[PDB]
RNA sequence: UUCGGGUCUUGUAAUUGGAAUGAGUACAAUGUAAAUACCUUAACGAGGAACAACUGGAGGGCAAGUCUGGUGCCAGCAGCCG
RNA sequence: GGUGAAAUUCUUGGAUUUAUUGAAGACUAACUACUGCGAAAGCAUUUGCCAAGGACGUUUUCAUUAAUCAAGAACGAAAGUUAGGGGAUCGAAGAUGAUCAGAUACCGUCGUAGUCUUAACCAUAAACUAUGCCGACUAGGGAUCGGGUGGUGUUUUUCUUAUGACCCACUCGGCACCUUACGAGAAAUCAAAGUCUUUGGGUUCUGGGGGGAGUAUGGUCGCAAGGCUGAAACUUAAAGGAAUUG
RNA sequence: CUCUAACUAUAAAAAUCUCUCUUCUC
C-alpha cells in the first residue's frame, strides 16, 4: 500500500528528473530521492583554532570555510545515519528536527 | 458517470459489450464452444458405461493419508480411458476384471473430489446390477 | 522466481524453437 | 461539455440541501427546469424560486426550507408507457404514500399521479421526494 | 537435535524390540534407491523391483535410507505397487540373514 | 399436620375389551363394440391388526447422539471444512 | 592504486603527486525548490534565427462549429538492430586479483559491444498519480508560479514623476500542500477515491477465483530482437487486499 | 513586546532445518 503519499520523490508535476550519483555507494538516484545534506564547516575544527592563531602571520585571519552539498543515496541514508526511520505518525513532520541549537 | 452509455440510442452497444463480456465467465464459454461434447469424457452425460481394463489403487493427498480403491475403466461410446472411485468399504471385490461397469459423474462437477487425485466418476452399476444392492446383499453378481 | 527471468527462460525457449524452425522452414 | 441540465440543476439542489442550506444558484435556468420547480413549488418540496435576466439563459435562484430530501434526474429520458409508471414508482420512490416521478406527457411536464389522473403518460423526467 | 522432540511423543522404545517375520504377503525386501514425494524403490526377494510407497505410521515417524532392509505388504489386485509397513534397524537384520528368510547374495553390511 | 386422597386433568406399560374399515378375493349389476378397470354391492376378508414403509442422515453448514461394541490416519467416510 | 583487509596493476627508462599549457569526446555542477514548460516520453551553459503554445486582458469577430471515441494515424524513456562518423568517461560480455566449502556473484583492476551522434528500424518500461477524458456542485487555512486589476502604501533616483522591485487586498489559471469528517471506503486512506440501495450528466477502454499463461496455435507488423491479437485441455480451495496482536 | 549561527567522522565472513495443531455453553 501507500507508505507515502508524496512517494518519497517530491516530485509531484515532472515525470522525470535528472538522477545524480551518490556521495558514498556512486548510486545513480534521481536528484529529489537524493536526500541532501549541506555540509558547511571550518576548514580548521575548533581543536586547532588556538593553534592556527598562534602560529599564523596575518594577524586575525578569516579563517575561511568549507562548503559541500552532499547527495547521498537511500541505502547510505539509513545506514550512514543521515536518515532514520520514524514513526507512522511522525513521518507526517517534514519541518528539520528542531533547530539542533539555538 | 459510469462506464457504460446511457443514450437512448445505446443499445448496440451495450449488447455486444455484455456479449463480449460474457465470455469471461466458465459456464457460458463452455456452454456456447460445446467443450463438454468435444473435449470432456462424456459428450453431456450423465452416466457411461465401460469395460475395466485394470484394478488399481490410488493414495490420497497430504492430511488424508490412505489408499483409495479405483479401477480404471475403457470407455465403450467413444474408446477414451478415465479412472473411477468405487465408493464404499467392501465393494472393491464385488467388481471383477473386464466386466461393464456404469460409470456416473463424482458430483463435484467434472472435478476431482476431496483427498482422490486424478479421478472424476464414480461408479453407480457393475455386470448390470447396481454396487449398492450388492453391498447390503440385496442382490447377487450374476457372474456371467 | 521473478516474472523478468519467466520471461527470459521463455525467451530462451523460443530461442532453440524458432532455430529449430528456420533449419527445417 | 453540459449536456443535461436539469441534471446539474438538481445536482446543485442536492448538494445545497445536504449541506443544510437554504438557497441554490443554478446557472442555464432552462424551460424544463422551471417546470420541474414550479412542481414542486406545487407540492411543497420547494420554497420561493426566481428567474434572473442575463439576456444569455439567465440563472435562477431557488429559496428552499428543509422540506426536500432528494432531487434527481433520469438522465435518459425513458418512453414510459402508462403502464410502466407504477414500477417506476416502485423502483424509485420510496413509499407509496407519497413521492412524486415527475415525467413529461403531451400535456405538459406533471407529477405521475396528475398523470394518471390525466390518463396520460410520456416521457420521465426525474423524481422528488 | 532441536526443540522438535519435546513436542514428539517420546515413544522410547530403545530397549530390544521383538522383530516381526512375513506373513502372507508381507514380505522381506532391500531399498534399491530413493525417490521422491515420500516413495522409495524395494527390490524384493524374489527378483522384482516393487515401487513401495512411504507409508503411514512410518512417514514422518522413522527415517530410512538406500541400502535398508524393509517389510513391505503388498496388493493382490495391483502386484507392482506396495506400502513399506516396517523397518528393521540392522540388528534383526543380521538375525534374518542367518535364519535365511531372504536370499543371502544380498549381502549388505557396515 | 410428613402424609395425603388424585380430590381436576395428560401421558407411559408384550397388560386387556368392544367397535369400524378398506388393501385384497367375489355372487351380481353397472361399465364397454366385447371385455378389463373405476362407481355401487352380495358372501368372505385385522390382532403382533406378520395386511410388519421405506429412502438418507445424527461434528459444522443442517433437524437429530460427545450411548455401546469393532477398526486403529488401515478400512473407509466426507458435495466443502474435515 | 585500492580495500573490511589484501592482492592484480604503474613505477630510479623516475611513476603518484608539481606548475603551465595542448588534444579529444561527453556533461551542463553549485543556483535546484512539496518551483516551471510540454500530449506523453522528456526538457537545465550563453547568443541569434526559426516557427509553435498554455494562462491572463478584451463593450473584438463566427454562432454550435462541441465531448468521448471502434477503423485509421503522429510522437513514444532505456535497452537493442543496420549502415557512416567519432572513440574522453563509465562500463553487458570477456581477462583476471580477492572472499568462500564452491563464487566464471557482490569488493578491485583492465576491458570490447554500448554509452555520444547523421540517416533507417524498434514501439516495449513500476511508459505510476498503479487514480481515463469532458462538465456541474460541495469545506475551512495559508502559502507558490504566470497574468490582470486597485491602492493617497515602501524603498528605490533621473530634480519629481514612468517603469522596475517589494508591501496590502482581490481575481483567473497551474503544479502542489495543511486541518477535518460533516461525506466515501474492507480498511491504508481520498477534498476527490465525495455528491452510489435516497442507486441514471456524456462518453471510451478493461476485469469475472488461482495456476496453466500472456503459453500454443492462427493471423499481422519487424531484417532480427520481438511487438499487437490471443484460448483450451488439465489442475486447484483457495490465491490475493488492508489492518490488529505476537 | 524584540532576533538568522555552528560543524564532522566505521560498512570482514554467517549455508541449511522435520514430524504435529487439538470443543467453547449461562
Ligand atoms: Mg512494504
Ligand atoms: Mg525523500
Ligand atoms: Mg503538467
Ligand atoms: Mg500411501
Ligand atoms: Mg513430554
Ligand atoms: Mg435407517
Ligand atoms: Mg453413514
Ligand atoms: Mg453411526
Ligand atoms: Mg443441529
Ligand atoms: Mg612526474
Ligand atoms: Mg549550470
Ligand atoms: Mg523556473
Ligand atoms: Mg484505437
Ligand atoms: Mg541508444
Ligand atoms: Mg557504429
Ligand atoms: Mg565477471
Ligand atoms: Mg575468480
Ligand atoms: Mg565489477
Ligand atoms: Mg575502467
Ligand atoms: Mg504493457
Ligand atoms: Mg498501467
Ligand atoms: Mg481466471
Ligand atoms: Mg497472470
Ligand atoms: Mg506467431
Ligand atoms: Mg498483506
Ligand atoms: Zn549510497
Amino acid at each position: 500500500p501507500k507508505k507515502r503519499a508524496s512517494n518519497g520523490r517530491n516530485k509531484k508535476g515532472r515525470g522525470h528528473v535528472k538522477p545524480v550519483r551518490c556521495v558514498n555507494c556512486s548510486r545513480s538516484v534521481p536528484k529529489d530521492k537524493a536526500i541532501k545534506r549541506m555540509a558547511i564547516r571550518n576548514i580548521v575544527e575548533a581543536a586547532a583554532i588556538r593553534d592556527l592563531s598562534e602560529a599564523s602571520v596575518y594577524a586575525e585571519y578569516a579563517l575561511p570555510k568549507t562548503y559541500n552539498k552532499l547527495h547521498y543515496c537511500i541505502s547510505c541514508a539509513i545506514h550512514a545515519r543521515i536518515v532514520r526511520v520514524r514513526s507512522r505518525t511522525d513521518r507526517r513532520i517534514r519541518a528539520p528536527p528542531q533547530r539542533p541549537r539555538f | 458517470g459510469k462506464g457504460k452509455p446511457r443514450g437512448l440510442n445505446s443499445a448496440r452497444k451495450l449488447r455486444v459489450h455484455r456479449r463480449n463480456n460474457r465470455w469471461a465467465e466458465t459456464t457460458y464459454k463452455k456452454r456456447l464452444l460445446g467443450t463438454a461434447f468435444k473435449s470432456s469424457p462424456f459428450g453431456g452425460s450423465s452416466h457411461a458405461k465401460g469395460i475395466v481394463l485394470e484394478k488399481i489403487g490410488i493414495e490420497s493427498k497430504q492430511p488424508n493419508s490412505a489408499i483409495r480403491k479405483c479401477v480404471r475403466v475403457q470407455l465403450i461410446k467413444n474408446g477414451k480411458k478415465v479412472t473411477a472411485f468405487v465408493p464404499n468399504d467392501g465393494c472393491l471385490n464385488f467388481v471383477d476384471e473386464n466386466d461393464e461397469v456404469l460409470l456416473a459423474g463424482f458430483g463435484r462437477k467434472g472435478k476431482a473430489k476431496g483427498d482422490i487425485p486424478g479421478v472424476r466418476f464414480k461408479v453407480v452399476k457393475v455386470s448390470g446390477v447396481s454396487l449398492l444392492a450388492l453391498w447390503k446383499e440385496k442382490k447377487e453378481k450374476p457372474r456371467s | 522466481m521473478r516474472a523478468k527471468w519467466r520471461k527470459k527462460r521463455t525467451r530462451r525457449l523460443k530461442r532453440k524453437r524458432r532455430k529449430v524452425r528456420a533449419r527445417s522452414k | 461539455t453540459r449536456t443535461s441540465v436539469l441534471a446539474d440543476a438538481l445536482n446543485a439542489i442536492n448538494n445545497a440541501e445536504k449541506t443544510g442550506k437554504r438557497q441554490v444558484l443554478i446557472r442555464p435556468s432552462s424551460k424544463v427546469i422551471i417546470k420541474f420547480l414550479q412542481v414542486m413549488q406545487k407540492h411543497g418540496y420547494i420554497g420561493e424560486f426566481e428567474y434572473i435576466d442575463d439576456h444569455r439563459s439567465g440563472k435562477i435562484v431557488v429559496q428552499l426550507n428543509g422540506r426536500l430530501n432528494k432531487c434527481g434526474v433520469i438522465s435518459p429520458r425513458f418512453n414510459v408507457k402508462i403502464a410502466d409508471v407504477e414500477k417506476w414508482t416502485a423502483n424509485l420512490l420510496p413509499a407509496r404514500q407519497f413521492g412524486y416521478v415527475i415525467l413529461t406527457t403531451s400535456a405538459g411536464i406533471m407529477d405521475h399521479e396528475e398523470a394518471h389522473r390525466k390518463h396520460v403518460s410520456g416521457k420521465i423526467l426525474g423524481f422528488v421526494y | 537435535g532441536g526443540k522438535k522432540g519435546r513436542r514428539g511423543k517420546n515413544d522410547s522404545d530403545g530397549p530390544k524390540r521383538e522383530l516381526i517375520y512375513k506373513e502372507e504377503g508381507q514380505e522381506y525386501a532391500q531399498i534399491t534407491k530413493m525417490l521422491g514425494n515420500g516413495r522409495v524403490e524395494a527390490s524384493c526377494f524374489d527378483g522384482n523391483k516393487r515401487m513401495a510407497h512411504i507409508r503411514g505410521k512410518l512417514r514422518k515417524k522413522v527415517w530410512m535410507g538406500q541400502g535398508d532392509i524393509i517389510l513391505v505388504s503388498l496388493r493382490d489386485f495391483q502386484d507392482d505397487q506396495c506400502d513399506v509397513v516396517h523397518k528393521y534397524n540392522l540388528d534383526e537384520a543380521r538375525t534374518l540373514k542367518n535364519q535365511g528368510e531372504l536370499p543371502e547374495n544380498a549381502k549388505i553390511n557396515e
